[PDB]
């Protein structure tokens, strides 16, 4: 990771303090981030090279300046509880950002939990992510970064296709 | 006491454009969050996150037999989000 020096680090949030996000000396900040991975399907197929991601997100996070929280093999409800967990870390007070890394088999309209299937929906709706981090549930990043990295299909449609 | 938006300073980047599949290397490893390293640790010191996210999809703009186009969405911040990493 290349560093930023700080020179222009306070360059940068002296000349254009109103059209960037302010950034909290690292003395006392508390960033965090959230990785939820699941791998294991009662239903679906196994997602090998999944904890390759999670290896790789997880570094880069922490060279960020994250302290990364990983939860595996989640429902959509264990999923939800451990959002609505994360989002009420007091240590978002003294953060100035987040991430969020959701990695799983995906829909449309929603990343699967451990149980999904046709017949057995279990699927977080990606709607409902942002009601768990907005402004009225999540108070401790309010005016703050909120990063939203999805690793998911969003359908089972080939993505090219042959013109002339 | 003052007022707030509901919904504000967030953003997403999906790893496909929507009804479309991923894929994984060879290695087994997402072409999205390998991407997505590679470019955040060359870019994060002089570039904020969208420039970052745009250099992503930059990346994935030459289609091949298992294209994908990552997807920015839902996309509300206000200001230049910079990680200035090392400070």
């Amino acid at each position: 990771l290349k560093l930023c020096s700080p020179e222009e680090f306070t360059r940068l949030c002296r000349e254009k303090t109103q059209e960037i996000y302010p950034i909290k000396e690292a003395n006392g900040r508390t960033r965090k981030a959230l990785i939820i991975c699941n791998t294991e399907f009662k239903h679906l197929s196994l997602r090998y090279g999944a904890n390759f991601d999670i290896i790789g997100m997880k570094g880069l996070l922490e060279d960020l300046g994250y302290d990364v929280v990983v939860k595996e093999e989640l429902t959509a409800e264990g999923m939800e509880s451990e959002m609505k967990d994360f989002a009420a870390l007091s240590e978002h007070q003294t953060s100035d950002s987040t991430f969020l890394v959701l990695m799983s088999h995906g829909t449309l309209h929603g990343i699967c939990g451990t149980m999904h299937s046709e017949k057995t929906p279990d699927v977080l709706q990606y709607d409902t992510i942002y009601q768990i981090f907005n402004n009225c549930h999540c108070p401790g990043l309010r005016d703050k970064p909120k990063v939203i990295i999805v690793q998911a299909a969003r359908g089972g449609n080939s993505g090219e296709m042959w013109i002339r | 006491v003052k007022l707030s938006h509901v919904e504000k300073d967030f953003i997403a980047f999906y790893s496909t454009t929507p009804h479309h599949l991923s894929y994984r290397d060879k290695t087994g490893g997402s072409y999205f969050i390998t991407r997505l390293i590679s470019c955040f640790r060359k870019h994060a010191c002089s570039c904020h996150l969208f420039d970052i996210f745009l250099k992503v999809q930059q990346s994935f703009e030459k289609a091949s037999i298992h294209s994908q186009m990552p997807t920015i969405d839902r996309a509300t911040l206000t200001r230049y989000f910079y990680l200035f990493p090392g400070n």
